């Protein structure tokens, strides 16, 4: 099993922000977390912090990631 | 004058100085304590009151106290201050320079003689004590006039003349180089970089020379008319230039006897020779005018004081102020201060005014404290938070109205039908503005969900403002306010509704004697309305309403004294929701229209947050919030209010700017939890009546493959649903991936470097005591 | 006013904060950069790395936005721009914590000011020196932050300054996410606002008037949604000039001076804004630091003064 980034033709800020965490807004390169309903990354510490005080995706796309990452 | 700082002479921390008065008739030895700035530190030890027309002066670093003094007549008196021998040349003429080496070699310059050498150097220990003339070991510069010289090393000596520069070594009669120039006076060497020296000029053209550029042409730096002129006219020059002895590439020039400029230099290497250039000039004004010569004083911690000799010969001490060089401001309202002198950095923390008090009263730290407390998320929580902390009440009132309108929208009220009517304004409902009969009938339907032709619009306005409430619940609200303790507010509401005997009953059941006296005064009204004016009682009530401090008691006295509402509708220190309530209850159509127009036109230009009750979350509401932002620099409330209606109803760039600014501020405060809550709240409030999400979301980023059929393993089991391959297991418990509040034992943590997955709890437990990936054949510190 | 020693052996030229407000970076003329971290427990600033950076005196440094990582753009007097990225798998206070990324050897003169662009422009860089040429450097490829391209090259001076006369340069970008690209360029005795056009090339949009002497520092107030922008300038005269700009070359912009304050009676070396554009802090030749806040009106009035 290997992870593959979604390839999109971007030019500015969003090319850098496509591969960034959605809670701390930093680059993700190690120890990630990937949801399946919405394809948004998170850090390990960011997820273990956010899901204690969270119910939805931190990017606000309307996906209940605790029940829909499968 | 001539001030020369002498080193290697004091065992203690004091620094010794030698001075020559501007009359060139006296030599004084000084000791200056640098740690004390006062003039008592300048101590005068010994004075030698002889000679006459001194032209040069030097000192011996190796042997303590030995000081050579030149003369214009031609005698070089070499003696001690801390014996006394006098020498002269073989042919006596005017001495223009001097130089004492480290081992004991003493040089001399003379004027132009057609039959004698100018540069004559000898030794202290190899001269006869019974002969006045010198015995020069080496003689140079025939038919030349030496103007300045300085010893570079134990052998070589640098010299200068009226048309040439000379660097002559004692081990070879041929000079090293001869550069033609007009700038030869007062050769001074840099105490850090020995390859750079600066000479004066006849017209005052200082030039920082390089030995290597002439050794191999051009000067390294030049300054047209920098120092005072008169080099070739007066042999008694003024030392108005000093190389610094505290830091490199710095020097001081004294201009017009009053100002001192600390020139600083910049250097680069064209790749050993550093092509210098001037970066910054720091000016300092002397304490007293008419200063001829000066010198540095090295202080501790890179400090600098200046010792200066005036034209009268009086010597004082002047310090250099610690000028702040950079004043940047943090996001946490903190001030950083760097100095132009030393390296320590000053910090002002948030923890005329005081700086700490100003930085704690600033709206940046106000917004930071509110965002840490949880401002703007749930409006009832905002109102409770404001009520549980102290000066700000109109924010509490507009958040209370926002809570009322949000409860109305969430309860299904005023969202049904073909007209959305979400967070609309009182001004918008009253103005109206595709069929008039259709909008009237849907307003009637809205009334049916829960005297004047515009009775339906008045009822919608009272529903919006949260005032359509029964009399039993009015009495319950009276009891609630009485239990809270705001008897003035309860009596104000009773006067607003018109039950004056009930107001007297409410105020009479109070523990305050002032409230009881006000209750009696209001009780003097029931049998007193059917009367004309000016009967003393209305006069006293008017004076009270003018002089009293509480605005509720002010408007109570005003209405009870005069039964008119134009003295109540325009009081600025009462709630605009209450003013709208009494205006909708009592005033006529034309009077209500005039009041609404005046109040809306006032609040839109003035930026009052309580004009949102009148104007709603509309483009006019965004204009009101824009004026509030321009007035207060509060983007937090503007964002947290404009998120309720903007992506749902009207696209405008000002709301986007406020949202982006507040999110960047939350990132700068490291409030990631609050930023995520703000984002999910925007996504909750961005849903329309249908349910379509209208807010712009980040695009999808990554998906998981399985390397056999090269497809996604989960559709937007413990096997791939396409090729049937086995998912990798957690390295701790050997349990495979499963596809088809979040616990820490459900989701894998797929590192994107080594592509090795563990469960969340297993990975946290394994990386809590290790820093290596658990799968064999990998080297990746995931966590 | 508790001080901490930076540990530099010579004059500290420029100090800046990061985005989070817990890191500072100090460049100096001892050809060093030291980055300090704000301790959470002891609340006392302590060193993180102390590495020699350039071959001459470093005069201007600037942090990048944290979404692009930890990148420090150091400009010095040796005609170079050096970019430094933090590698976390290295011990603190070593000298190899901040690995070098690139040298921009496209400068023919000693630099004075370097400033990173706002985040919505990407990873853009601005470099100005005594060459009189402004060169914009872009990090186009996010896969490798070691290739930087030179795109915009606008000349701000007719001739370079003399070897002996002093000159000072300061840059300040435009932190407005819903306005076109703007840049403030203080070259000697010229304050120039450079705006991006429809063709993608910068042009002279407007010039801030006044400025009878040499300009020492320029600063752009953070746009927090107001309809007018603010630029603060400190001259070699004692004038803290706050310029008001209204914008409506797709968009034209007009420059109106809001204030001209002479409470320093010297040379205003550094003038800088706050996070929200409310507090203006200025340092002058009188040894005093003056804080400035707007009144009930829009005119600025002096507040508590730190000496
Ligand atoms: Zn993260
Ligand atoms: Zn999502
Ligand atoms: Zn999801
Ligand atoms: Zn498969
Ligand atoms: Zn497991
Ligand atoms: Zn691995
Ligand atoms: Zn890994």
């Amino acid at each position: 099993v290997l992870t593959h980034w979604i390839e999109n033709n971007e030019f500015g800020e969003e090319k850098f922000l496509a591969r960034n965490c959605n809670y701390c807004d930093l680059r993700v390169t190690r120890s990630s977390f990937i949801c399946g309903n919405c394809q948004h990354v998170l850090h390990s510490s960011c997820a273990r912090i956010w899901w204690e005080i969270g119910d939805e995706c931190p990017s606000g796309c309307g996906c209940n990631c605790p029940e829909m990452f499968d | 004058g001539l001030i020369k700082k002498v080193t290697h002479w004091s065992y203690d921390n004091l620094i010794d100085y030698l001075s020559v008065n501007p009359t060139r008739d006296e030599v004084t030895h000084y000791k200056v304590d640098p740690e004390n700035e006062s003039d008592e530190s300048i101590i005068k030890l010994h004075t030698v009151k002889d000679f006459g027309s001194i032209t040069c002066l030097d000192y011996s670093e190796s042997e303590i106290g030995m000081i050579g003094v030149g003369e214009k007549n031609g005698y070089l008196r070499i003696f001690n201050i801390s014996y006394d021998i006098r020498v002269r040349a073989k042919k006596q003429r005017c001495i223009n320079s001097l130089g004492i080496n480290t081992n004991g070699l003493i040089a001399m310059g003379l004027d132009r003689n057609k039959h004698d050498s100018s540069l004559q150097i000898w030794d202290m220990n190899y001269h006869d004590d019974s002969h006045e003339t010198i015995n020069p070991m080496f003689s140079y510069c025939t038919n030349e006039s030496i103007v300045s010289l300085k010893f570079l090393n134990d052998t070589s000596v640098l010299a200068a003349s009226t048309k040439f520069l000379k660097e002559i070594d004692v081990r070879s009669p041929n000079p090293i180089y001869q550069h033609p120039t007009r700038l030869t006076y007062d050769i001074k060497l840099n105490p850090f970089n020995d390859w750079q020296f600066s000479t004066y000029g006849d017209d005052g053209t200082l030039a920082i020379w390089d030995r290597r550029k002439l050794s191999d042409a051009s000067p390294l730096l030049t300054f047209e008319k920098l120092v005072g002129s008169g080099a070739a006219s007066r042999k008694y020059m003024n030392s108005c230039f000093r190389w610094s002895c505290v830091r490199n590439n710095e020097f001081a020039t004294l201009h017009r006897g009053d100002t001192i400029k600390r020139w600083r230099l910049g250097y680069y290497c064209d790749s050993n020779i550093e092509n210098l250039f001037v970066s910054s000039v720091h000016d300092t004004n002397t304490m007293y005018d008419r200063v001829a010569t000066f010198d540095y004083i090295p202080r501790s911690n890179n400090g600098t004081s200046l010792i200066c000799m005036r034209q009268s010969g009086t010597i004082y001490r002047m310090p250099i102020s610690e000028v702040c060089s950079k004043a940047i401001l943090n996001n946490r309202n903190s001030l950083l201060l760097s100095n132009f002198e030393n390296t320590e950095i000053d910090e002002i923390r948030v923890n005329f005014w005081k700086p700490e008090k100003l930085l704690e009263k600033d709206i940046s730290v106000i917004m930071r404290t509110r965002a840490s407390l949880g401002y703007g998320l749930d409006p009832m929580n905002t109102v409770e938070m404001i009520d549980s902390s102290k000066n700000n009440a109109y924010i509490r009132n507009t958040w209370r109205w926002i809570a009322i309108a949000k409860a109305s929208v969430d309860d299904g009220t005023m969202v049904s039908g073909d007209l959305d009517l979400g967070y609309e304004g009182v001004i918008g409902i009253w103005n109206g503005i595709l069929s008039d009969k259709q909008l009237n009938k849907e307003m009637e339907k809205i009334i049916k969900l829960r005297g004047s032709p515009k009775y339906v619009q008045r009822r919608l306005c009272l529903i919006i403002s949260g005032w359509d409430l029964s009399r039993s619940d009015y009495e319950d609200k009276y009891n609630i306010i009485m239990k809270n303790g705001h008897y003035e507010k309860a009596a104000a509401w009773a006067v607003f509704f018109g039950d004056i005997p009930k107001a007297v009953e409410i105020l009479g059941s109070a523990k305050k004697e002032r409230l009881r006296l006000i209750a009696t005064a209001i009780a003097g009204y029931l049998a007193y309305k059917d009367l004309p004016g000016n009967n003393a009682w209305r006069q006293q009530c008017r004076k009270m309403s003018s002089e009293l401090d509480d605005p509720y008691l002010r408007v109570i006295f005003a209405f009870i004294a005069d039964n008119d509402w134009w003295d109540i509708l325009y009081e600025p220190a009462i709630s605009l929701r209450e003013r709208l309530g009494v205006a909708l209850r009592f005033l006529n159509d034309t009077d209500l229209t005039t009041f609404l127009d005046r109040t809306s036109s006032t609040v839109i230009e003035n930026g009052e947050l309580e004009g949102l009750i009148l104007t709603g979350i509309t483009p006019n509401g965004i204009d009101l919030l824009q004026s509030y932002v321009n007035k207060t620099s509060d983007v937090q409330s503007a964002a947290l209010i404009s998120i309720f209606g903007s992506p749902r109803y009207f696209r405008d760039q000002r709301v986007d700017e406020w949202i982006q600014t507040y999110r960047d501020m939350l990132k700068s405060w490291e409030l990631f939890s609050m930023r995520a809550r703000f984002d999910v709240l925007r996504s909750k409030l961005s849903r329309t009546k249908t349910g379509v999400l209208t807010a712009d979301i980040k695009p999808r980023q990554i998906y998981i493959q399985c390397q056999n059929c090269k497809q996604n393993i989960n559709t937007p089991k413990y096997c791939c649903p396409h090729c049937g391959s086995s998912f990798p297991r957690c390295a701790i418990c050997l349990m495979p991936l499963g596809t088809s509040k979040l616990k820490l034992n459900e989701w894998f943590s797929f590192c994107l470097s080594c592509n090795h997955g563990m469960h969340a709890g297993h990975a946290e437990e394994w990386f809590d005591r290790h820093n290596v990936c658990p799968t064999p054949g990998c080297t990746c510190q995931c966590n | 006013m508790q001080p901490f020693d930076s540990g530099h052996d010579d004059l500290v030229h420029d100090v800046v904060y990061d985005f989070y407000g817990r890191h500072v970076a100090t460049c100096s003329s001892d050809q060093h950069i030291k980055v300090f971290k704000l301790d959470k427990d002891t609340s006392n600033w302590e060193l993180s790395d102390s590495w020699r950076a350039h071959d001459s005196s470093i005069v201007a440094i600037d942090w990048a936005s944290p979404e692009y990582g930890r990148i420090i753009a150091s400009a010095s007097y040796d005609k170079t721009v050096k970019l430094w990225e933090e590698d976390p798998d290295q011990e603190e206070c070593s000298g190899r914590r901040w690995n070098k990324l690139c040298t921009l050897n496209d400068s023919k003169g000693s630099l004075y000011s370097v400033k990173f662009a706002p985040a919505h422009l990407g990873l853009k860089l601005a470099c100005l020196g005594n060459d009189g040429i402004l060169r914009l450097y872009d990090a186009l490829e996010p896969s490798d932050l070691r290739s930087w391209t030179l795109t915009s090259e606008m000349k701000v001076l007719s001739i370079p300054p003399a070897n002996h006369l002093q000159s000072d340069f300061c840059l300040s970008w435009c932190p407005s996410r819903f306005s076109p690209e703007k840049l403030a360029v203080s070259a000697l005795e010229q304050a120039i606002i450079y705006q991006r056009g429809k063709d993608g090339k910068l042009h002279v949009a407007a010039k801030l008037p006044g400025h009878k002497s040499l300009i020492r520092s320029i600063s752009w107030a953070p746009s927090i949604g107001r309809w007018y922008q603010l630029i603060a300038t400190g001259c070699k005269d004692g004038r803290i000039r706050i310029f008001k700009i209204t914008e409506k070359l797709q968009s034209n912009l007009q420059v109106e001076l809001l204030s001209e304050h002479d409470d320093h009676n010297g040379e205003v070396w550094s003038v800088s804004w706050n996070l929200t554009g409310t507090i203006l802090s200025s340092a002058g030749d009188d040894g005093k630091v003056r804080l400035w806040k707007a009144t009930y009106s829009n005119e600025f009035k002096c507040m508590s003064v730190i000496t």
